[PDB]
């Protein structure tokens, strides 16, 4: 039962077994061969740069980017045979790391045993079609006399090296060509081959600002990601494509109108389900039903397609062995006649296990690997891990968080302020980013510190149309989740099903076209000329000069911008002393009244009696981020009492809804007695819509009004870092000029109080994070929920006057049976609304 | 009961030092902003300085910057005000004021609701001088509209007050003790008058008891009519 | 800065008043009002432009538009005679107004003026101080003028106090004239001339070296 991982060096000879001479799909029929290695069952590795559909100039670093975060370019990566052996030995160690945990051992088992359907929507109904490049590749087998031979091989996954971009990893299905259209068998439930362009050395980076839990000794720090977790992330897409459930529609497009908005690629609904967490209700409950019904129609078509098979093209393939494998893969049943049918009860378990089973957050808890909690957390510049083959840095059982080196606790193995021996910075020669300009003095801002806002057209409007109720209308499940522990329990109970010999007949029938590389390169930087001061001029004025020179602070933002030595600040009394030159007095009173000066100007907390949900209000948000109302220069509390929490937004949204169409009843036939099930479906579908729009309003908040709240916390963290770093340099200049006899003894006490600055700046971020998180909860549960509840109380009295008119029409069938007189008092739950659950739906009874 | 008490100012000289104190009683002190404020003999209110509960944050108004300092002791429930380099524009009454609602978390920005009673800062160049006491007689230019008029003129004295009282306190009707006049050489002067019957002047005896407490100079000064 | 000009304001008892507090754009914070008498500690009337604490009666309240604020009081009494201050902030500290003293009911009272010659004791020590006493007068506005025979000596070694209110709701003042030896014996008469326009009333008292 345990999975085996093979070992080889790149210089090992071809054996026509685990080491072959490949022909990748998109090389069908060109006689171009690359060396491949079988890492395990149905998985191969090709140490080559992904160069399909590309130009040699695409691998060069451009001047600026078109969309997304920073990208690193290097044409010389994976070039020599020493780089390919470095790539081969690293991938073996990452697969051993995944194997040594039962969560990763179950993920590999699902991928290996999910072989794709021989055939698709444009194959023949009576035969298995193992004769397209989308299911078969070729290899060349030499004899002792150097005489080659053409053969084929079946496989599920092939891992290459990275493309022009190194720190982005991809996974992809094979497109087909039919009547001049693109077609993916990995999206119709058939499955196909999934190819990887993986790079293990260059990893992304995140921080620790937003999270609720906070430790005063840990503070705020940045972290880098485990490449093993970056690989399992890349196997679930293969699992999704092997089952043919790749999603591609109901994407989300960002907004590209204002300047403070972020330009990125459209977020797909394939990527939000894989990551997991609270960013999974980003898709509304109504789209998840559309995706569920599509796969059900696809698997139903496969069941009928699999029942009419009689033969194949390869004369040696036993036709009975495969039909038991795909009744096992697709969870099919048999009727009394022998045809395969779809058991919906077994389909719901299988569909939830693939889409909402394996996530990166769940796999990170099982592997003790630290992950970000929000898809919208800040991404920094990527780093590289040069010593993955060093067990003192990374082993196949703990990764970077080794316990024998006190690195497992608090994920210090990934902390960049602690484990400095594990990562190195990338040279700026290949690192390319997208910069925006604010001229007013021109400043450049990256494409990662802005704020992601999407569009309104990207969100479903189906929960607004006409839904027709009948007698045979079923219920929506409203259940789209699956526990990872349940997958591990079922995996241990499995019987070892065996795959057949994966050798077949050569390929003769593909087409060797690769989809063209979509470029991201841009020639020029977008330059914005504005009139007024935005939030980024306020943050730029707080930056300290990178020189040991006299510095002062001022309350004028224009003085700090023009003058080099002057810095903008929003703590009035703190500016009183740092400018005062302490002459003739000890640093005891001078320095202490500078440390705890910042203490009681930073952790400021208040409440507003009009706003009951927010328990902590930080007043100095306004003056530090230029969040001010007309006629409120500094009166941040007075502007909050009038406008409300909407003032913190950079971008006010429309909070209304159009119209929620009444339900209609079309089952007029009362030919059979006790047709009252039509009443039950009308009550059940009434309850569903009240959950649909709710989770469709919970969907727009996560994608438009829960990102400007998060970035106020990031912008507050930078300002608090600018203010603290300024004070810590203000105090060093007066210390070098200080010429006192006690100077040598009080040195440790001076540095002891500079660490007190971070301790109070962290306590301030605790109040700020509670501010922005509760204010984000106060703009949902009140306003637009009360604007969801507003005219959803209208569809109710618009569906009783249709129901009771349907009840009054077929009234002569339900009387004198304790049914009609009962179902008029039953209309009390109709006076009761179904409330909202922000987080957990608690039931104390 | 909630109370602040203040103490530690008298009469000083230019450029000396003094130190003033503000001891609370009735709440948890270590949770409130506490200001210092003042008032000059004639001008209106002027904020001087605030400190913060954590013996922490503090600013000063421009007119005393670098010349004064604020600090506190979180273990003796006292805060203080240092004055250094005193001039003739620093006299006046000073208050310490805590801000209210700091029970709901100390770091409230802008508030206050309760001062104490205030002690007098006094700075000047003259010295502590006992007063020259002289009679003030009735005569026909100011007598007998039914009643007469006398008094005692206290002459040339420094720090106020002067407790004035007639014939060992057995005469407190018809009393007018006028406010003091601040002259041009820093020394003060007030007089007390009584309004008495004028036909018995000669048979009853009118004494004024002058007390200059900050100088230990007690005078008893009879006053009787004359006959030019 | 916070302007409360004019620094005074008067209204009959039991009516409606307004005290204004003009600021600028370099303010825009909360404002507090404060009733104040010099023999007592200041009292918090209004805080936060509007909020009023428990214990302040139902007469004190206000508003605040743009860069200006005001204090409003209802049903004035005699105890409301006090000084009122508005207290704002900027990007640095606390900032107070110049303050506004509110007068209420008043009646016209003529001053009682007694002059004294120099006594027999001061001329044998060399000095010669001349005293003019005014009391029991209202309004608190009065002009004091000194004269030698017929020549004015206003400001020539003259010290005059500012009118201060007595516990009888009437004002009193004093006025001293310093001289040498000759100047009392050299002239035929001095005179203390006061002027109180409560009834357009000037009254003059004189004395003279031993005119017995």
């Amino acid at each position: 039962m345990p999975i085996t991982i093979n070992n080889f060096r790149y210089s090992d000879p071809v054996n026509n077994d685990t080491i072959i001479m490949m022909e990748p799909p998109y090389c069908k029929g060109l006689d171009i061969y690359y060396k491949a290695f079988k890492i395990t069952d149905r998985i191969w590795i090709v140490p080559e740069r992904y160069e399909f559909g590309t130009k040699p100039e695409d691998f060069n670093p451009p001047s600026s980017l078109i969309e997304g975060a920073s990208e690193y370019y290097d044409p010389n990566y994976l070039r020599t045979d020493s780089d390919k052996d470095r790539f081969l030995q690293t991938m073996v160690k990452l697969f051993n790391r995944i194997k040594n945990n039962v969560a990763g051992e179950a993920l590999l088992d699902k991928i290996i045993n999910a072989i794709p359907y021989l055939g698709n929507s444009y194959s023949l109904l009576d035969k298995f079609d193992t004769n397209s490049n989308s299911v078969s590749f070729n290899l060349l087998e030499q004899d002792p006399s150097g005489a080659t031979t053409k053969s084929a091989m079946l496989t599920n996954l092939i891992i290459f090296g990275p493309g022009p971009v190194l720190n982005k990893n991809e996974v992809r299905g094979i497109v087909l060509r039919v009547d001049n259209k693109n077609y993916f068998p990995c999206r119709d439930g058939f499955g196909s081959i999934m190819q990887m362009a993986f790079c293990p050395e260059y990893v992304p980076t995140f921080d620790n600002v937003i999270e609720n839990i906070t430790s005063l000794t840990i503070g705020k720090s940045k972290y880098f990601q485990d490449p093993a977790l970056l690989l399992m992330h890349e196997l679930i897409h293969v699992l999704h494509g092997l089952y043919g459930m790749q999603v591609s529609s109901h994407e989300i497009i960002p907004s590209k109108q204002e300047i403070y908005m972020q330009h990125t690629y459209p977020i797909s609904a394939e990527e939000l389900f894989t990551f997991g967490g609270q960013d999974a209700n980003l898709i509304s409950i109504d789209i998840k039903n559309d995706l569920y019904e599509k796969t059900l129609n696809d698997y139903k078509a496969i069941a009928n397609k699999l029942s009419q098979v009689t033969s194949c093209n390869d004369p040696n393939i036993d036709i009975d062995s495969y039909k038991q494998i795909y009744q096992q893969k697709y969870q099919f049943d048999k009727d009394s006649n022998g045809q395969y049918i779809v058991n919906e009860d077994k389909f719901q378990i299988l569909y939830n296990s693939i889409m909402y089973g394996f996530t990166e957050i769940e796999l990170g808890k099982k592997f003790n690997i630290k992950t970000r909690l929000s898809y919208f957390s800040m991404n920094h510049d990527p780093v590289k891990i040069p010593n993955l083959l060093d067990d003192t840095i990374y082993n196949d059982t703990e990764g970077f968080n080794i316990e024998s080196k006190d690195l497992k606790s608090e994920y210090k193995g990934q902390n960049m302020r602690v484990n400095t021996n594990a990562f190195r910075n990338v040279d700026g020669s290949g690192l390319v980013s997208k910069l925006i300009g604010l001229c007013k003095l021109c400043i450049k801002i990256k494409n990662e510190d802005l704020t992601f806002i999407a569009e309104k057209n990207s969100f479903s409007e189906e929960p607004f149309q006409d839904e027709i109720v009948s007698y045979n209308t079923k219920n929506k499940p409203l259940n789209f989740n699956y526990s990872l522990d349940k997958i591990i329990v079922d995996y241990n109970l499995q019987s070892k099903i065996t795959l057949p010999n994966d050798r077949t007949t050569p390929v003769t029938k593909g087409i060797p076209y690769a989809p063209e590389y979509k470029s991201n390169a841009a020639s020029t930087i977008e330059i914005h000329n504005i009139d007024d001061n935005t939030i980024y001029q306020y943050l730029y004025a707080q930056k300290s000069p990178t020189t040991l020179q006299r510095i002062t602070m001022t309350n004028s933002v224009d003085d700090a911008l023009i003058n080099s030595t002057k810095i903008y600040s929003y703590f009035p009394s703190v500016i009183s002393k740092v400018n005062q030159g302490a002459q003739g007095i000890l640093f005891l009173q001078w320095v202490r009244d500078i440390i705890d000066d910042f203490t009681n100007e930073s952790s400021q907390k208040t409440t507003i009696d009009k706003i009951s949900d927010v328990s902590t209000i930080v007043p100095y948000i306004g003056p530090a981020l230029n969040i001010v109302k007309q006629g409120y220069e500094g009166n941040f509390i007075g502007a909050l009492e009038t406008t409300g929490v909407v003032l913190l937004l950079e971008y006010i949204p429309e909070i209304t809804l159009p119209v929620i169409a009444a339900l209609s009843i079309a089952e007029s036939s009362t030919q059979k007695e006790k047709i009252i099930k039509t009443i039950d479906n009308f009550l059940e579908k009434r309850y569903e819509k009240w959950i649909e729009v709710y989770k469709l309003v919970k969907a727009k908040w996560l994608g438009t009004v829960n990102t400007q709240f998060q970035k106020r916390s990031y912008q507050m963290y930078r300002s608090l870092e600018y203010q603290v770093d300024a004070i810590k340099k203000i105090i060093d200049y007066e210390y070098k000029i200080y010429s006192g006899p006690d100077k040598e003894q009080i040195a440790d006490e001076i540095n002891n109080l500079k660490n007190k600055l971070e301790e109070k700046a962290n306590k301030a971020m605790i109040n700020i994070n509670i501010f922005m998180r509760e204010s984000s909860r106060s703009f949902l549960v009140n306003q637009m929920i009360n604007e969801a509840k507003k005219q959803l109380l209208e569809f109710d009295t618009q569906s009783k006057n249709i129901l009771m008119q349907y009840i009054k029409a077929n009234s002569k069938f339900i009387g004198i049976t304790e049914l009609k007189k009962l179902e008029s008092k039953i209309n009390k739950v109709f006076s009761t609304p179904i409330p909202f659950s922000y987080s957990k739906n608690l039931d104390c009874w | 009961q909630v109370q602040l008490m203040q103490s530690g100012a008298e009469v000083q000289k230019p450029g000396a030092s003094v130190k003033v104190s503000c001891q609370a009683s009735g709440f948890t002190l270590n949770n409130y902003y506490i200001h210092w404020l003042r008032q000059a003999p004639g001008q209106g209110f002027e904020w001087m300085g605030i400190f913060n509960p954590s013996s922490g944050t503090r600013t000063y108004a421009q007119k005393f910057q670098g010349r004064i300092s604020m600090t506190a002791d979180a273990s003796t429930t006292t805060l203080y005000m240092e004055l250094s380099g005193l001039t003739s524009e620093d006299a006046g009454v000073y208050f310490c004021a805590r801000i209210g609602g700091s029970t709901y978390g100390r770091l409230m920005t802008y508030y206050f609701d309760h001062w104490g009673q205030g002690t007098v800062v006094a700075v000047s160049s003259a010295s502590t001088k006992g007063p020259s006491v002289f009679p003030l007689a009735p005569s026909s230019k100011s007598t007998s509209g039914g009643t007469a008029a006398l008094g005692c003129l206290v002459k040339d004295y420094f720090p106020e007050p002067v407790t004035v009282s007639w014939n060992s306190g057995a005469l407190t009707s018809g009393v007018h003790t006028f406010p003091a006049v601040l002259q041009s050489s820093g020394l003060y002067s007030l007089s007390s008058v009584v309004t008495v019957p004028s036909s018995s002047l000669g048979t009853q005896t009118y004494i004024c008891n002058v007390n200059h407490k900050p100088s230990n100079t007690k005078v008893d000064k009879r006053v009787e009519p004359k006959s030019c | 800065v916070l302007t409360q000009g004019p620094v005074t304001l008067s209204v009959s008892p039991g009516g409606r008043g307004t005290l204004s507090c003009r600021a600028s754009r370099s303010i825009s914070t909360t404002l507090a009002w404060y009733q104040q008498k010099p023999g007592q500690a200041p009292r918090l009337l209004i805080y936060g432009a509007s909020t009023r604490a428990t214990g302040i009666p139902a007469r004190f309240t206000g508003s605040g538009s743009g860069t200006e604020f005001t204090l409003t009081i209802s049903s004035l009494q005699s105890e409301d005679f006090a000084v009122y201050y508005c207290q704002q902030y900027n990007d640095w500290p606390v900032t107070f107004g110049q303050g506004t003293q509110v007068e209420v009911k008043r009646t016209v009272a003529a001053p009682s003026v007694f002059i004294f010659p120099p006594s027999d004791e001061q001329l044998k020590s060399g000095t010669a101080s001349v005293v003019c006493l005014l009391n029991n007068f209202y309004p608190r506005e009065a002009k004091v003028q000194w004269k030698v025979d017929n020549a004015l000596q206003s400001g020539n070694s003259q010290e005059s106090v500012t009118e201060q209110d007595s516990k009888d709701s009437t004002y009193s003042l004093s006025s001293t004239l310093t001289l040498s030896k000759a100047d009392y014996e050299k002239h035929k008469v001095y005179a203390c001339e006061v002027t109180h326009q409560g009834l357009s009333s000037p009254v003059t008292k004189s004395f003279n070296r031993g005119e017995c």
